């Protein structure tokens, strides 16, 4: 009822009529717990770029990160970190490029290291969470390389150095299953298995092509470390889940996430982040509204949800707003996050219900990527 | 007037009484079964054509006279460009300054002059009822006259249509008449989109009524020397092949190394490739431009000889921002250049593919 | 400006996000910074790497190929913002996708993202679109 | 809501720009990025230099020298702008000057702007 | 009539009819003219910001230039060339200093110069167009600084080197008269006379002080380097001219730009820019409306114009958008120039009889300073 | 009680039966005509202090009396910062403690023992009068007992309205009985915005409800020896004054050269200044600041001596951070300062501002 700035006024005003004194000094951000939400602002491709950490639980601002050109986030699923992937010029857009990991303690926001990438070999595009990531301990960062090649870098975060860069085949996004190993996606619509001993050439295994030529893989699958569980929407709907537990691909059984009607109706997801998946439940939640077939990059009105085992609907919600980008929190009885670009806005819902119960506005330019740790 | 002249082009360009000792004729070297290209063995391969006395060898590679008539004259245009022109070093004005060089170049046809010319004009009764009736009377007996008329009708000749068909299924496919395989599309979007187009299209945007797939420009792309075709030549191993500097009249040392951008129209079946044919394979001369991205050893090597490519015959002048386009050419899109381009032959030299 | 609703392209205002060249532009146009339809900014670097599109010309009810060109080196425009996605693919197809930034060529090693050109490079004929 | 029309005071909400302390602020307001009232946002630096002003509090009917204190090194939050200027003098008398960055003796050297806390210092006069 | 993207559409389509060819390229902006006009978007204090050349006459973009945290532009009188003072730091906003100076080629926008200011000192405030300043002759660039004490930076554009600081006494604005002077303005009222060397403690004096402890002159006086007028008004509305062309301090009448019965009535100055000086027409612009007495910094939406000479007004107008700075085109039938930080619009207006001839809209952030060239 | 306590304190306070030789009372080093400090000449000016002997000289500058009830007793707070107590290095716990120590210290009133404090108590009549009603009977005959009643008294008269009077114009003017002049008023805002603050107002953030210019803190700012105070106290050219670490039971290094932050109520009135006497002048004790802040060479100069100001007796533990602030006191701020911290002085010493 009371907004935290209402609260404020009156715990400050308490102070002063009580005389109570108080140094003015750098907060600490409240512990890191499954409600914490973090929110990146890519800023329609602006030179820097905005980070803001948030307790999705009160609706509030608990610090912010700052970030050069279309950084890549990573938080670490047990709380201990986050970090992200950056890049930087000697004059704002222009000269000397230097690309760059950051480690930040997760309560002071203090970077607590500062690694540079040799030869500038960040893929620069708009935000996919899963074009770097983290490994099961959190040793080690990869991220994605385009330029002359798709190659993918290997960081150590432990002893603070980049190591080296991995040749690999046409293929796309990083999904660690290992401390040593990875699977990407393929041009050829297989996934690959790539497992790198440091010292020369990675083992290459490519799963069994699981996709035709025709249908088309979105660029922001969802994947639960933890789990092994990815699930990836295809532009209309139907969702490949491919369980990584076992240390090797096993396909799960594809299910359609919209109706044959529904679909015949013009609906299709659309958006940016269009998919979530929550751990303990085995639920997936997405995106949807009436769309044209080339629209599929704009914001949708409806999520869906629906049990990942069978495929079904659990509960279509009206959202109330253009959102494009959802993900939930790990917890029970989780929270519904639902951002939207157009209005810089964090709207937060009850994943059950599926009713707006708080917003928090004001995120930058255009944000974009929804982070959630994954924490029992 | 046109067709005649053209038929008269015609019996000039199969006629070896344009040699010196009545050996070869344009259709020698420039024969018709193989898009107009030389498919005989000489000391280095297909590489270098040998001349009229059975033994001289050229340093450059024999070129394709299919297309060449959409080629524009010789000219530096606006920007310090030159563009247009015959020859791999744009010597020739035009189709017609190019006969007659030709003719007349030594290591090659090697005729003496433009009186021996005429004089084996003179003697050939079908000329003088051919050449008189285009040129007027007694044009055979001024050397002037009729070596610049055979010049003509040479060139005239290599406009017809029948050089420059657009038949291939790439020009069907445009028309809308059939579709590409989706490799031979993968192909055409790749060479759309890469570094390719900036040399190998008539125009820098929209869309060309007779693109011949080169913009007629001179650059240096850094091949090395064709080893055996320079020791063939006979030129010397401290000779250096400078391009379009070596043009007449140019004297901008920034000209120096440079070719003229050949049309990729029959590609496919007119190896080996490059001015001076060191590559024997379409599928190597693609890899070369990877040499300029990618960071694999690999590209360093040629595949063909197993070994660095080797350094530049000129280190000058490269069309870096060009050729460092910062992407490599995969496995796939190269398979899939090489099925673009072959979309590119003539009806007529589908046949050969195999 | 139903965000949803198929697309529908105009050949009368080039600064415009339904403009028809501009099917599957990505950030800004750069005639709203000093640039024009086909050319970039001052100060600014072209890029040689593009994504097509094939965009319907509503004028000659022809298809032309688009390669989209990036203008780099400078801070993103921040005027007339697009974003269209006629026949755009996932990154794993990335001659048709558009998150990408296309400044891979530019002069002086210039990658940031200014604004985007739209120049015709061919006319189409295509499988996916 | 009218910019132009005489400043009014609040004692209810420390979020909005009509409360009292912000009666001098240049920037924006702490609480919003994860500071408070009187304390920085995590990761940012205090700075000691201030510009003040003397606020009229709503509630008591006294007022209060604001000694407004930046929190840098780090870029503008983007949330709860405000502006207001409350007995604010032009730039060649400092200590009431509110364009100035007032990052001065912040750790590290911090001289970018984050956003500015409002701590009372003194009653006025 | 019709709209600069219709007309580029029409002959477009022209060319694309008539097989008209073009090669893609970096555009030349026309040559610097009398018309042209710079907006600097400080963008509300973020790390790195913009500067927009425009074409006043036609209202387009014609180029861009990227600055830092708060940079001081300048434009040299005779279009020769453009200047900015700059600060970047090495992780966005966090990290080492670096502040230099760039000279700007006018028509490529390409940095001619970047010259480095040892120790980071440039004065980090809300931009003021007299806090650095071009000699007349356009050789030396002269910042303010202010920590540990106000001072003034020497930097030789034409050698392209960073020379000294000057100590000068507690002043603020550096408007300069000569190669080797200028006047600054002092807490205690008086105009102090900086005439600097390679070396030396500079020659300073001060005029008569010329207003009270509590006439309050603002952070944006109108100065002309051609005509050695320094116009500057006070909170009231009340505005001193100073005449510097003889190279020392004569002090004009006093002119009110708002009758008594207006001042009764709440009108004051107030804005950002709030005053203009046409030159030739020897013309005072100034942004007034009604307004508490402490809402000097709010926008305005009238313009009042007039005689300087005289005091005579010759024109209210009524702008019809919240305008926060002003500035004129110096040749004969003058643009006035009205800049909205909260429309992120420039509305450009003739300026004998103030209607409002077009716009540019989409300016950034924050909007807020217009400079022209005095090329006349 | 309240009074009567007092009442003795006051008698303890001027009467020189508390030295050795009796020749000097709190009175003498604490004169209530000059603020309670030492207007008497030694071997070092008005630096330090002549003991009962009337040859030893301490090797500190003898502070006012004057609202030092107001300090909090000693104590590390919440965040590892030590504040209260009394004397420059904290040494005692209160005033009470404090008396005592100072009647016990050799180089000053140099009472042997509490024994002998207790029989100079009990030979005066009106002593046994006035501690047998404030403490019991006999307690003049329990040297413990005895000692620790007169420390009380003297502390209970160091709390009296007389040496806190709070009448300065400073606080006539927050009353809203007069305003500052321009000046003062200038002075005033550099105070509250500038570094002076972070170690001279009671609180962080608030209103003090009866400020004394002190967060009671402790800070080295770096200070030199002062070096006629030194030769004259004789503990040795080698000698460094560790400030708090010289308090039994702390152990702490970074306490090494601290000093308590002084009032700065009547500090126009009781030169010379920091705690050695080092410099004479209240204008020399704020230019000591801009040698931190400025970089112009007169910075770091002392403008009486002519010289560098000197290396810090202990150059480690300096208050960088506080000091340290970027910004410079012009010499106009300087006056403003002046103007201000003189407005700190009591109504009865405003004539001795004259001098
Ligand atoms: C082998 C002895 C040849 C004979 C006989 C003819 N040509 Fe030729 N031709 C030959 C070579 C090695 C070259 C390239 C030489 C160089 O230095 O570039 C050419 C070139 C041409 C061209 C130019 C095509 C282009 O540059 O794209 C033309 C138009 C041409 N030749 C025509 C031509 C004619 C008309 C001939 C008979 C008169 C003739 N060639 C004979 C090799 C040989
Ligand atoms: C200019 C910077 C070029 C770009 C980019 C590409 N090509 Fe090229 N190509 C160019 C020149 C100047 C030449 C001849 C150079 C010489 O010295 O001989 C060529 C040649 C080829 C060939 C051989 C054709 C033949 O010998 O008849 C092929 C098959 C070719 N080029 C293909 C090709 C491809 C696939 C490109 C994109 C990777 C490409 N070229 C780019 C000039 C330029
Ligand atoms: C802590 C970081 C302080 C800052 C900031 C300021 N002062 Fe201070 N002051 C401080 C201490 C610990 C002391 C005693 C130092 C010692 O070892 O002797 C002082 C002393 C003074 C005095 C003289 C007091 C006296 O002898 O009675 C003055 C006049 C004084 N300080 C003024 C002052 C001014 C004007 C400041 C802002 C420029 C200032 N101090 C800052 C601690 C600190
Ligand atoms: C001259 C010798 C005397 C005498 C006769 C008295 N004092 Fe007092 N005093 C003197 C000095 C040199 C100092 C500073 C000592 C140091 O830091 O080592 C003091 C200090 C005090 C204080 C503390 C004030 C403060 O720290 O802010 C008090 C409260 C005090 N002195 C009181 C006091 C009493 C009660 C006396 C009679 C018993 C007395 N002084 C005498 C020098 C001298
Ligand atoms: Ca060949
Ligand atoms: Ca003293």
């Amino acid at each position: 009822q009371e907004t935290q700035g209402q609260a404020a006024a009156r715990a400050a005003a308490a102070d002063l009529a009580a005389g109570q004194d108080d140094e003015p000094r750098i907060l600490e951000a409240p512990a890191p717990d499954a409600r914490r939400v973090y929110v990146n602002d890519p800023a329609h491709f602006a030179a820097v770029t905005q980070q803001f950490v948030i307790d999705g639980e009160a609706g509030r601002v608990i610090g912010m990160i700052d970030g050069g050109f279309l950084p890549n986030p990573v938080v670490a699923d047990d709380g201990s970190f986050i970090a992200h992937a950056s890049t930087v010029f000697s004059r704002i857009a222009r000269g000397e490029r230097t690309d760059y990991v950051e480690v930040f303690d997760p309560v002071t926001l203090l970077p607590t290291a500062d690694i540079e990438l040799p030869d500038a070999p960040r893929f620069l595009v708009g935000t996919y969470p899963w074009m770097t990531s983290l490994t099961p301990d959190g040793k080690t960062l990869l991220f994605y390389q385009f330029s002359p090649a798709p190659a993918v870098g290997v960081v150590d975060l432990e002893g603070k150095a980049f190591k080296r860069m991995l040749d690999v085949p046409d293929c796309y996004h990083i999904f660690p299953t290992a401390p040593d190993t990875f699977f990407m996606h393929c041009r050829d619509g297989s996934l690959a298995k790539v497992a790198f001993g440091t010292e020369g050439t990675p083992e290459i295994t490519h799963t069994e092509v699981f996709h035709p030529e025709d249908e088309f893989l979105i660029n922001h699958p969802a994947y639960s470390q933890k789990a092994g569980r990815l699930v990836w929407p295809t532009y209309t709907g139907k969702i490949h889940q491919i369980d990584l537990s076992s240390g090797d691909a096993k396909f799960l059984p594809a299910v359609e996430a919209l109706t044959e009607a529904e679909r015949a109706d013009g609906w299709r997801p659309g958006g940016w982040q269009q998919v979530a998946y929550h751990r303990a439940l085995d639920r997936i939640y997405l995106l949807v509204d009436q769309r044209d077939e080339w629209r599929h990059k704009t914001a949708s009105r409806f999520v869906v949800v629906l049990d990942a085992k069978t495929g079904e609907r659990l509960a279509k919600f009206e959202m109330g707003h253009e959102i494009d980008s959802i993900n939930v929190s790990q917890d029970e009885k989780p929270l519904l996050y639902a951002l939207s670009t157009g209005d810089k806005t964090l709207y937060i819902h009850d994943a059950e219900s599926g009713e707006e119960l708080r917003s928090v506005n004001q995120l930058g330019h255009g944000p974009q990527v929804i982070t959630t740790a994954d924490m029992g | 007037a046109d067709d005649a002249l053209a038929a008269l082009g015609a019996q000039l360009f199969v006629d070896p009484a344009l040699s010196r000792n009545a050996t070869q004729s344009c259709a020698t070297c420039h024969d018709p079964a193989r898009a107009f290209t030389d498919p005989r063995e000489g000391k280095a391969g297909l590489a270098v054509s040998v001349g009229d006395d059975g033994q001289s060898h050229g340093d450059r590679n024999t070129p394709t006279l299919g297309y060449a008539a959409l080629v524009p004259a010789f000219h530096r245009d606006a920007n310090g460009k030159y563009k247009g022109g015959q020859f791999w070093d744009g010597r020739a004005d035009d189709l017609k300054q190019q006969a007659g060089q030709c003719m007349l170049n030594p290591v090659e046809m090697a005729m003496p002059d433009r009186a021996a010319v005429a004089a084996r004009l003179r003697d050939d009764p079908a000329y003088r009822t051919g050449f008189e009736a285009l040129f007027g009377k007694g044009v055979l007996d001024d050397p002037e006259r009729a070596f610049d008329a055979a010049a003509e009708a040479l060139a005239a000749y290599q406009a017809t249509g029948e050089f420059s068909p657009f038949d291939s299924k790439y020009d069907r496919v445009m028309r809308g008449e059939e579709k590409f395989t989706p490799l031979e599309e993968f192909g055409y979007t790749v060479f759309i989109t890469w570094n390719c187009r900036l040399c190998h299209m008539q125009r820098k945007q929209g869309v060309a009524e007779r693109e011949t797939f080169t913009n007629f420009e001179y650059h240096n792309i850094g091949l090395p020397v064709n080893e055996t075709a320079r020791e063939a030549s006979g030129l010397g191993a401290d000779h250096v092949d400078h391009g379009l500097l070596a043009r007449p009249g140019i004297e901008d040392p920034a000209q120096s190394g440079r070719f003229k951008v050949p049309s990729l129209r029959n590609v496919a079946v007119t190896g080996p490739y490059m001015h001076n044919g060191v590559f024997t394979d379409l599928r190597t001369a693609i890899l070369f431009y990877n040499k300029y991205t990618s960071r694999r050893p690999e590209a360093k090597i040629n595949p063909e000889t197993g070994a660095p490519w080797g350094e530049p015959e000129v280190a000058r002048n490269l069309s870096l921002a060009e050729l460092q386009s910062g992407l490599m050419l995969d496995d796939g899109r190269v398979d899939a250049l090489v099925a673009f381009l072959e979309t590119l032959t003539d009806r007529r030299y589908e046949p050969l593919l195999e | 400006t139903d965000p949803r609703a198929k697309w529908v392209p105009q050949d009368n205002d080039i600064q415009a996000c339904d403009y028809w060249r501009h099917c599957s532009i990505d950030g800004n146009i750069c005639d709203c910074s000093g640039g024009s339809l086909t050319n970039c900014p001052p100060g600014t670097k072209l890029a040689t790497a593009s994504w097509v599109a094939s965009c319907y010309n509503p004028t000659d009810g022809q298809s032309y190929l688009i390669a989209y060109r990036d203008c780099c080196g400078y801070n993103v425009s921040g005027r007339c913002p697009c974003l269209n996605t006629e026949g755009e693919l996932p990154v794993y197809r990335p001659e048709f996708a558009n998150d990408i930034i296309w400044c891979f060529g530019a002069e002086d090693d210039a990658m940031t993202y200014h604004c985007t050109i739209s120049p015709i490079v061919g006319k189409a004929s295509h499988h996916h679109h």
